[PDB]
């Protein structure tokens, strides 16, 4: 399970 | 599709060190929380003091569950760290951008084939410049240390002319074994 930087950041404020 | 949590490959523990001159180094050392999902990571990060707002002598450490943020630990004793030394800033606050980026590389398993070699990362806030570092298990695994290094530098957006160094823990305890 890897995650792209952009992907991770999409979850910061939701 | 976004209601279900997104699990990380590893469970991580966030540690904090307060340089209070009252009990051994391995004392002011405290584990704040553990998380194993992307959602839980942010819920912790968005709600703890920014590195740029920590006072001199403190550290934050994100390490894989089961690995204490200390040289002596079984997973760190033969290892080392990629070290970046930064200037202090009365403004800017760039320290936070670098640390968060580092955290993202750790939880997102950005080192592919060699993410298992990664132990954790440490950010030290000091009066004479701050430091960020990524610790790995074996300072001997040239391919792994070196790969982790290149990916990290790129991720930090560092240019070709800069280069960073990797020092063994046994050496830091008593130069760079690698440079990228
Ligand atoms: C990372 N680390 C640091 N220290 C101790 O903490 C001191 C501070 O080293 P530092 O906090 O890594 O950077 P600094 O010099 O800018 O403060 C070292 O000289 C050691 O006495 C450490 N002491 C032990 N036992 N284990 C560790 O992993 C460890």
């Amino acid at each position: 399970k890897q995650y792209d930087r952009e992907f991770l950041l999409d979850f910061q404020f939701m | 599709e976004h209601y279900i949590k997104h699990p990380l490959q590893n469970r991580w523990a966030l540690w904090f060190f307060k340089n209070d001159k009252s009990k051994t180094w391995q004392a002011n050392l405290r584990l704040i929380s553990k998380f194993d999902t992307v959602e839980d990571f942010w819920a912790l990060y968005n709600h703890i003091q920014l590195s740029s707002n920590l006072m001199p002598g403190c550290d934050y450490s994100l390490f894989k569950d089961g690995i204490e943020p200390m040289w002596e630990d079984e997973k760190n004793k033969r290892g080392g760290r990629w070290l970046i030394t930064l200037n202090k800033q009365q403004r800017r606050s760039d320290l936070d951008r670098f640390w968060l980026e580092t955290l993202l590389c750790l939880i997102g398993e950005s080192f592919d084939d060699y993410s298992d070699d990664v132990c954790g990362a440490v950010v030290n806030v000091r009066a004479k410049g701050d430091k960020i570092a990524i610790w790995t298990t074996e300072c001997e695994n040239r391919d792994a240390v070196t790969h982790i290094g290149r990916v990290y530098k790129e991720r930090l957006g560092l240019p070709p002319k800069i280069v960073i160094g990797y020092q063994s823990h046994a050496d830091t305890a008593t130069k760079n074994r690698f440079v990228v």
